[PDB]
């Protein structure tokens, strides 16, 4: 129980949490929105031709 | 205290009202106010102290990991399993600080709502408003996906949404 | 860091101390249950200082301690909320479990098991705790079950006796009935909402559907025991009476109420939701008042009456007002528990009797009792100046100005009127007259463990009501414009039921005997609730679990169609296929027909 | 992953060297060190999972089956020798060879990074579990359970194998990685509708799914305790780890697929729920009782959601430690009163006042008392099903409340009232019964202060 | 005297030496996967003057 | 503490008083052996009433089979007795 309750962050909460502190900072001092609708860049996707 | 960002995690500049009695009775919380901290609060501030001077000879440092960016599925080709793992663990990487951001909109949002006390309705209006865009972005990114999600099945949802958004644009440019 | 957030926590952590102690060479101690009546006693005391600072400057605080666990974006911590309800409700439950510790310490004296008996007390009392302070779902659902396993513990306590466990299993079925609409509420705050805690659920909620608040409504009334889910309240006093006087009258059975309360915000929103919950405390307050003023045992009595208040506390929810809804808790706790604590000595003065018609003439044998109970049942009365005026009285004037139910009205007066019936009821067939118990005399009410406890509830009875109306903020507006036939209606209710249930009392006297009426009979035997609800559903669910579940689809149809069908056909075909009786001849001619058939068949179209 | 492989094999030839009277000791004292070196896993990755190598990988999924698959074998060891006394030296060897024998097709089993591996060390468990049952049960109807356990399972699993040579011959690989991620959705078509189904009926006869789970209440009743421990504790958990894993390829055609069932699981919730309301067999009522709880889990599979995985993985652990405990429970009644009759042996609280206490936790840990982690289990998999449909709480709220009567009915039975006259050869618990006890219920307890190592993947 | 111990509790042995022939097999194995040792895209690193390999 | 150790004497002590507090039966022709038919002339529902007034007065229920048979004042000391464990 002592070994399991001390085991390292492996699952990398602390290191997520850290990652999104830093990216609200940055995003609020800039302006832009806090999270983006599209994961995916857009100039990177070729849609097909046309919509009919 | 200097843990954590105050940008990060704001609060007002916390105004608080000087005592201004009327009455010539005792205050019996000043009275235990005092004995509390005579009896309770310097014993502790004292350990403490302690325990900073036993920390303090000995100091050590753990560094943040930093992480490389690497290419998403959209450049990897059908059949590359390699570009594809990349690509993968990067997708479920900004997945979980995509989760963790929400979870810091979320905890201003009800420290909001207790600070504000019976004013909260009007006082946490920014904090709501936060919370609506990002819950909306995210519930963009990553809902519906399920169980055995991953960074193709966003893709395509994503295609799908910018199908319907393309369709919508140019329903609305006929008129 | 100020001592607010440290002596909240400290309160219930120290009544913690002593269950750390159950294994230790105090537990198998008479001393035991003394150290926990003390522990109670001191948590009582620092829980005052944070009352202190509320009533000062209206400090409040919330505590997110212990980070458990994170599901994505939702995140489930220990976290304590510590708002007026809080600090105001800890202190009174520490004080009237105190009095019913000492009081127990004389009570349960013969017992062999009585310090397994203090550390259940005492462990009741840390889940209440959990359950009041909760500032999440997942944690008061944590004290909700604490608190109905405690209660199941303690009605069964003599578990050699039939009716003991029966009604414990009953308490459990009646809390899981409303079990079921807590977790819709959890389930339907989490999906929509996204959050369990509090502060997220009020600012996501500004006009609340009607799902989450009927669930929980059905949660307290499973919780409160109102008129669906009423009945395993009156049958929980087959356990021994100080657990009467501390879960089943005073602490835990207002957890329906308060969870309302805790919910108020989203309440206050839903119109549909508010009229349930009023005709539901209508309904409970006038059928249970009507139930007790025809009732026999003691207990049963109390145990009625307290259920009509807890209908009377549930339509001041459906009225807009929950802080009045707290306050007569508050107010409540301390005359249920202490005239409790007067029936529970009455009942060993008189060598475990609990029937009233055994009961003669204690005005002047038991003088203190006779004090104790009298002044109780005038608190619970609405008599002026009391405890139980300081909220009850104001809930009748609400209700009377309020845009209400007209029916809801009329049942909450009749109700008020059956009240005093009722306490009038107790005095006169308890106190008055002239003895009806057995002649060996063993009336003794001079030990000093019973007079303290039950004297520290009087006074509070007395002065409570004054003392804490007169330092808690304004919050609500109050109604300064009454009609005066519409402030003095209470009164005159109550008078009027004073007057009308002396009168039908003292008609015993006279030498007439007839037979009882069919409205008597409908009261005295509880609606016939339990003797069609207790037996006609039950029948037919045990019935079907073993007739149809277990016989004809587990043990025959399943077996038929599946595997009964297999071994059937296969023991068919190896029957046919092995009975050759090894004449070669009849398979020589079968190598014929087979040859013939090959060369048409498969070789005639290659 | 070999590190735990070799040294489970090593308990044969130590069980067979070892003196008559040391083998209980020997294999006692190395498969708890076993548990403590399987321990290990549980330091899992939040993105991918652990690949030792080609062949064995492990992931948030199984390494809690794992654990409790190494640590249920002490357990077993110490529930077995009481029973096993008058046996013959060889024999207690050959049994504790079944026993191990089983661990290691086990702890293989959740640990095969390709299908077919995994489908072959998930029928080899069969082997040594009907030699268990057939040879050491005690009654009759042992033989005819051993034949109900034998071909349920196998007539499910034989048109897996088909499905599953099959499917390599189409998409070139059954490694579970490359199944992940070159996924391709399933078409709506017969033929398709048929391969789900072969993929997907083997696992279901595991769980087992109501309608299917007849050979359960034979299998678990007239087995050794032993037997009807890891057939209740790991065993039916195949099924929920197969279907978890096999999952990937099916959609979307599970989004139609999954209706009969779904209604097959809430519905038999309730019916199995409420048989064990009327069931004069305690083993059996405790058999019953989990027909009820895998229901919860094949519900959770099918819908798909992450909060249903989670909810599932933490139930299917949950049970397993619940239902090891009861039926050790029954069982040490049933080696002083020698009958399975709930109503022979009464008021046993006053002969035997801490294994009272012991029957208590059980059933509360049965009927999912919060904060214990069925309760997180089963509101997490309400939770979810309530997103899939709300009229789901109907049903959900059934079932607690039905679970809650029969495990307190069962309580009340054999622990409350007065103590049958007749009987007088009650002896007071052993110290081996109570650590069997406490062995079980620390364990329980101490998950919930950890819940994220029993979540799974998807946390 | 060294035999009246050994002779009879040398199947202690069997176990524990099992597990550190376990783990010797483990690591031969990971000889077996290094065709990507310090080549992905994620962790691709100039070698520190002394190492020679980034992990074993 | 709670009610004394009831002895045997004073179980007959109140048994002799009921039954000298009834109008049907003269207080100094009574004896504890006396039979309440033969000796005291009383019929079957008088009986009855004896055997409620034994009941309210040591606050127990005796059963109708256990209560017919019960024609002495030292049987129903004896019965008593036997109910509540009284050893002298
Ligand atoms: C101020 C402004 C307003 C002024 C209002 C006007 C002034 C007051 C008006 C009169 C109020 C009532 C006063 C007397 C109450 C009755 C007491 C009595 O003597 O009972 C006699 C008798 C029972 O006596 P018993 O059996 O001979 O008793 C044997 C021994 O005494 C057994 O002895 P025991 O030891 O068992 O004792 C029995 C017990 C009592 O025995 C009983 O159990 C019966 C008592 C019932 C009383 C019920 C009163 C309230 C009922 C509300 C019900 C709501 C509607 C429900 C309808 C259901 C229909 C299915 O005795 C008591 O403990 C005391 C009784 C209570 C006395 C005080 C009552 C106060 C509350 C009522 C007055 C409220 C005044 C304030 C109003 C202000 C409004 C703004 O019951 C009745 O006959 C009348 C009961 C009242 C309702 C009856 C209605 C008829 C029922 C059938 C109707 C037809 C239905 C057709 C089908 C329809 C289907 C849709
Ligand atoms: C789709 C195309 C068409 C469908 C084809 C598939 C259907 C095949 C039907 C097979 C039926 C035979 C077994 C079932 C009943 C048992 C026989 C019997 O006597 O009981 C009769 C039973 C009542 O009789 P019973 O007197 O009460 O019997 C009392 C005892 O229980 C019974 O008395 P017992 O125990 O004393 O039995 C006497 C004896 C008698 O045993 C037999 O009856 C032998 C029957 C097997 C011949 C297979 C015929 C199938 C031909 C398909 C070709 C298609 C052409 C177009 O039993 C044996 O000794 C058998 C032991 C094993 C020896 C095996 C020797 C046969 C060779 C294997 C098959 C031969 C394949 C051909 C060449 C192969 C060379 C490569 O019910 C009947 O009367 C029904 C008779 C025939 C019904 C057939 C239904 C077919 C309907 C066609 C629908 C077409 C729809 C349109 C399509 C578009
Ligand atoms: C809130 C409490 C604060 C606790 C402070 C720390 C205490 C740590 C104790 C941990 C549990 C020990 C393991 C259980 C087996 C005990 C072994 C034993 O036989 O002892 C005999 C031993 C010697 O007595 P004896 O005279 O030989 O007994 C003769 C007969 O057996 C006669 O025996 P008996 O009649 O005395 O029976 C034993 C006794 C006690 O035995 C037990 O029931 C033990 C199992 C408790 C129920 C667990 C199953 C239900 C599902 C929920 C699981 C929650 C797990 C939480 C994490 C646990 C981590 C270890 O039975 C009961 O008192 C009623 C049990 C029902 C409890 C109802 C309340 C449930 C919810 C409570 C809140 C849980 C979360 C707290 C945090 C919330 C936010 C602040 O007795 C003791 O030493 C006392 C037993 C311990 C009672 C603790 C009750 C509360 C436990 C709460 C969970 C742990 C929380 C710790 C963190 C702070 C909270
Ligand atoms: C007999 C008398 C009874 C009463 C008297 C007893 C006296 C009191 C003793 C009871 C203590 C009460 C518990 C109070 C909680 C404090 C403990 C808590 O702090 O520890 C947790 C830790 O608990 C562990 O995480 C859980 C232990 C894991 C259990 C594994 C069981 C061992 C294996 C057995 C095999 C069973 C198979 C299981 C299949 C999966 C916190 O987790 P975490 O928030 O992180 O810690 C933060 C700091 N860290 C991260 C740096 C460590
Ligand atoms: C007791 C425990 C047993 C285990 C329970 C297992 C349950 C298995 C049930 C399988 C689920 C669905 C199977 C196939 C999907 C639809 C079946 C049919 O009823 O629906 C219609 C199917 O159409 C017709 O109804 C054909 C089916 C009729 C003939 C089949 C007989 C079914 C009767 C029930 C038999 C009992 C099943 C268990 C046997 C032991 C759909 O309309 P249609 O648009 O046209 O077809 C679309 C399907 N496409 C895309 C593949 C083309
Ligand atoms: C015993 C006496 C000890 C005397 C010396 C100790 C004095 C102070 C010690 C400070 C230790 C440092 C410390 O605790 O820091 C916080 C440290 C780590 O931070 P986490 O919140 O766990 O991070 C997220 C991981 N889940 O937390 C801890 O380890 C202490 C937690 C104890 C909480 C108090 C007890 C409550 C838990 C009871 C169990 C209830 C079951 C689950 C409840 C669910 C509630 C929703
Ligand atoms: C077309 C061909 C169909 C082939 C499918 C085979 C199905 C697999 C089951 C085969 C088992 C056959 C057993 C049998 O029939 O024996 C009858 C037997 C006669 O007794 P004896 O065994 O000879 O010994 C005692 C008497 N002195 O009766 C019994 O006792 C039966 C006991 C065993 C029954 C167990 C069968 C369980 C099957 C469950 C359903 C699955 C069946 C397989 C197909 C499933 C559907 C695809
Ligand atoms: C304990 C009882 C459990 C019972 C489990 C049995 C049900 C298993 C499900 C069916 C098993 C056979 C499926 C075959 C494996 C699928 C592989 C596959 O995809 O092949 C299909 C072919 O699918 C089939 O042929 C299957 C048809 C059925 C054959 C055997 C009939 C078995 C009975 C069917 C109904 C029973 C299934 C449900 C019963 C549930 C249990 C009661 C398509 O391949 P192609 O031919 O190449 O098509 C594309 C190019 N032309
Ligand atoms: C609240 C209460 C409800 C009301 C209850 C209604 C009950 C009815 C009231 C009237 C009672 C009857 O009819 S009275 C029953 C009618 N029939 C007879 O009485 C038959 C003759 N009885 C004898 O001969 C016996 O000797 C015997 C008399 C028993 C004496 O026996 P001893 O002397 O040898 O003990």
């Amino acid at each position: 129980s002592t070994f399991v309750a001390y085991l390292p962050d492996y699952r990398m909460q602390e290191w997520a949490r850290r990652e999104a502190e830093r990216l609200v900072k940055y995003r609020e001092a800039n302006g832009l929105p806090l999270m983006e609708s599209n994961c995916f860049d857009p100039n990177k996707i070729q849609l097909p031709e046309d919509e009919d | 205290p200097d843990s954590w960002d105050k940008d990060v995690y704001p609060e007002p500049p916390r105004r608080t009202p000087a005592p201004a009695p009327q009455t010539s009775l005792p205050n019996p919380v000043t009275y235990l106010t005092k004995i509390f901290d005579l009896l309770v609060d310097r014993p502790v501030t004292l350990a403490r102290e302690f325990i900073e001077q036993q920390h303090a000879k000995n100091r050590y440092y753990y560094y943040h990991r930093e992480f490389r960016r690497v290419p998403d599925i959209t450049e990897c080709e059908e059949k590359d399993i390699l570009c594809m793992f990349e690509a993968e663990m990067q997708w479920r990487r900004d997945y979980k600080v995509d989760q963790e951001i929400v979870n810091i909109i979320q905890e201003r949002l009800k420290a909001c709502q207790q600070r504000e006390g019976e004013s909260y309705r009007q006082n946490c209006a920014k904090e709501l408003e936060q919370f609506t865009q990002v819950s909306k972005a995210f519930q963009d990114r990553y809902s519906d996906l399920g169980a055995h999600y991953s960074a193709r099945k966003c893709l395509a949802k994503q295609k799908q949404r910018m199908l319907a958004e393309r369709k919508a644009a140019k329903e609305a440019a006929a008129a | 860091m100020n001592p607010f957030a440290s002596l909240t926590l400290t309160t219930l952590t120290i009544l913690t101390i002593p269950i750390m102690m159950s294994n230790s060479n105090i537990y198998k101690t008479n001393l035991y249950p003394n150290y926990v009546k003390t522990t109670v006693s001191y948590a009582f005391t620092l829980s005052l200082v944070p009352l202190l600072m509320f009533m000062h400057t209206g400090q409040e605080m919330i505590i997110s301690n212990w980070h458990w666990m994170t599901l994505q974006t939702v995140e489930l911590s220990l976290s304590f909320k510590m708002d007026y309800f809080s600090v105001m409700f800890i202190p009174v439950a520490l004080f009237v479990t105190w009095s019913i510790m000492e009081f127990s310490m004389w009570y349960m004296h013969s017992d062999p098991f009585i310090n397994r008996f203090f550390k259940y007390l005492l462990l009741f009392l840390i889940t209440m705790m959990i359950l009041v302070t909760a500032n999440n779902l997942f944690q008061l659902f944590i004290g909700w079950e604490g608190v109905g396993i405690m209660s199941f513990l303690l009605i069964g306590w003599w578990h050699g006796r039939t009716d003991a466990n029966t009604a414990a299993l009953q308490a459990i079925l009646y809390n899981r009935i409303g079990d079921i609409g807590f977790v819709l509420s959890m389930a339907w705050f989490l999906t929509h909402s996204n959050a369990w805690d509090l502060q997220q659920i009020f600012m996501l909620n500004n006009e609340c559907p009607n799902m989450p608040l009927i669930g929980l409504l059905l949660a307290a009334a499973g919780k409160s025991a109102q008129f669906g889910l009423h009945p395993w309240l009156p049958s929980a006093m087959e356990g021994p009476t100080p657990v009467s006087a501390l879960l089943h009258s005073s602490t835990m059975v207002v957890a329906g109420v308060f969870l309302l309360i805790r919910f108020y915000p989203l309440m206050e929103t839903n119109k549909l939701v508010q009229t349930m919950t009023l005709c539901l405390g209508a309904i409970t307050t006038l059928f249970t008042a009507l139930c007790a003023i025809t009732q026999n045992d003691i207990k049963k009595i109390v145990a009625f009456s307290t259920s009509s208040q807890l209908g009377l506390m549930m339509v001041t929810i459906g009225i807009n007002q929950p802080h009045l809804a707290f306050l007569h808790i508050c107010m409540h706790a301390f005359f249920k528990a202490m005239l409790f604590m007067c029936s529970g000595s009455i009942i060993h003065s008189l060598n475990d009797e609990q029937d009233i018609r055994k009961m003669g003439g204690l005005y002047k044998a038991m003088p203190f009792t006779t004090t104790a109970l009298i002044i109780g049942s005038l608190a619970l009365t609405g008599m002026p100046y009391l405890t139980g005026f300081y909220s009850k009285d104001l809930i009748i004037e609400a209700v009377n100005m309020s845009y209400t139910n007209a029916w809801a009205l009329l049942m909450t007066l009749i109700a008020t009127s059956l009240t005093a019936a009722y306490s009038t009821r107790i005095i006169f067939f308890a106190f008055l007259g002239k003895p009806r118990f057995p002649p060996l005399v063993l009336i003794n009410e001079n030990n000093p463990l019973l007079i303290n406890s039950i004297k520290r509830l009087l006074i509070g009875s007395i002065f409570a009501g004054f003392i804490i109306s007169n330092n808690i903020p304004p919050m609500t507006v109050p109604n300064t414009t009454m009609p005066l036939y519409m402030k003095m209606t209470a009164l005159i209710v109550t008078i009027m039921g004073f007057m009308l249930a002396l009168e039908l009392n003292n008609t015993t006297y006279y030498l007439k005997f007839k037979y009882p009426s069919q409205t008597y009979k409908f009261s005295n035997m509880l609606g016939y609730y339990p003797s069609i609800m207790h037996r006609l559903p039950t029948y037919h669910n045990l019935s079907m679990s073993q007739k149809s579940a277990s016989s004809l689809l587990d043990l025959i149809w399943l077996e038929t169609i599946l595997p009964k069908t297999t071994s059937f056909i296969q023991m068919k075909m190896s029957i046919m296929v092995s009975n050759q009786k090894g004449l070669i001849k009849l398979y020589f001619l079968s190598f014929l027909i087979t040859i013939m058939i090959s060369m048409t068949l498969f070789n005639y179209h290659e | 992953m070999l590190k735990i492989i070799i040294p489970t094999t090593m308990l044969l030839p130590m069980t067979w060297m070892s003196k008559h009277n040391m083998i209980w000791i020997n294999a006692t004292v190395h498969s708890l060190l076993i548990s403590l070196i399987s321990l290990s896993l549980l330091n899992q990755l939040g993105e991918n999972s652990l690949n030792f190598s080609l062949t064995f990988f492990s992931d948030s999924l199984s390494a809690p089956l794992l654990v409790l698959t190494t640590w249920l074998l002490p357990l077993m060891l110490m529930a077995s020798q009481s029973h096993l006394s008058k046996e013959t030296t060889t024999r207690k060897k050959l049994y504790i060879t079944m026993l191990i024998l089983l661990q290691l097709f086990l702890i293989m089993t959740f640990t095969a990074t390709e299908l077919i591996l995994f489908y072959i060390l998930f029928e080899a468990t069969l082997v040594p579990t009907l030699i268990i049952i057939t040879r050491w049960g005690n009654q009759t109807e042992r033989l005819n359970a051993g034949l109900y356990f034998l071909f349920y399972t196998l007539a499910g699993s034989l048109p897996l194998l088909v499905a599953l040579v099959y499917i390599q011959n189409t998409t070139g690989s059954l490694n579970f990685l490359i199944i992940h991620y070159w996924s391709h959705p399933l078409s709506n078509s017969w033929s398709n509708i048929f391969m789900w189904l072969a993929c997907i009926m083997a696992f279901m006869v595991k769980m087992p799914l109501y309608g299917l789970h007849l050979w359960l209440p034979k299998a678990h009743v007239e087995a050794p305790i032993a037997g009807s421990m890891v057939l209740a504790a790991v065993l039916l958990k195949l099924g929920g780890y197969g279907m978890m894993r096999i999952t990937t390829i099916l959609n979307p055609l599970t989004n139609y697929m999954a209706y009969p069932f779904l209604m097959l699981s809430m519905w038999g919730m309730i019916m199995t729920s409420s048989i064990c309301l009327r069931q004069t067999d305690l083993k059996s009522l405790i058999a019953y009782s989990s027909v009820s709880h895998m229901a919860l889990v094949i519900v959770a599979i099918m819908i798909q959601t992450p909060w249903s995985f989670m909810g599932a993985t933490a139930l299917m652990i949950a049970h397993g430690l619940t239902s090891s405990m009861l039926f050790c429970l029954a069982n040490t009644n049933y080696e002083r009163v020698h009958s399975r009759t709930m109503i022979l042996a009464r008021g046993l609280q006053t002969l035997l006042p801490l294994m009272a206490t012991w029957w208590l936790v059980a059933s509360l840990t049965n009927l999912a008392l919060p904060p214990s982690i069925n309760l997180i289990g089963e509101l997490f998999i309400i939770t979810a099903s309530f997103s899939w449909s709300n009229i789901t709480i109907i049903l959900m709220g059934m079932n607690m409340m039905i679970t809650a009567l029969y495990s307190l009915y069962m309580l009340i039975t054999t622990q409350r009232g007065k103590y049958t006259h007749h009987i007088n050869n009650i002896k007071p618990s052993f110290t081996r019964e109570n650590a069997l006890m406490a062995l079980h219920i620390l364990p329980l307890l101490l998950l919930t202060l950890n819940p994220k190592m029993i979540l799974g993947p998807l946390y | 005297n060294v035999l009246q111990i050994v002779r009879d509790h040398w199947v202690h042995i069997l176990v524990p030496v099992g597990f550190v022939f376990g783990c010797y097999l483990d690591r031969r194995s990971d000889e077996k996967l290094t065709a990507f040792r310090n080549k992905s895209l994620l962790f691709k690193r100039e070698l520190r003057p002394n190492e020679e390999v980034t992990w074993k | 503490s709670d009610a004394p150790p009831l002895t045997l004497e004073a179980i007959k002590d109140r048994v002799l008083y009921v039954l000298k507090l009834y109008d049907k039966i003269d207080p100094e022709k009574l004896s504890v052996n006396s039979h309440f038919m033969k000796d005291l002339g009383l019929d079957s529902l008088d009986q009855v009433e004896i055997i409620m007034a034994m009941e309210d007065e040591f606050g127990f229920e005796i059963p109708d089979i256990d209560a017919e048979k019960l024609m002495c004042p030292q049987e129903i000391v004896d019965y008593i007795a036997d109910k509540k464990d009284v050893y002298e």
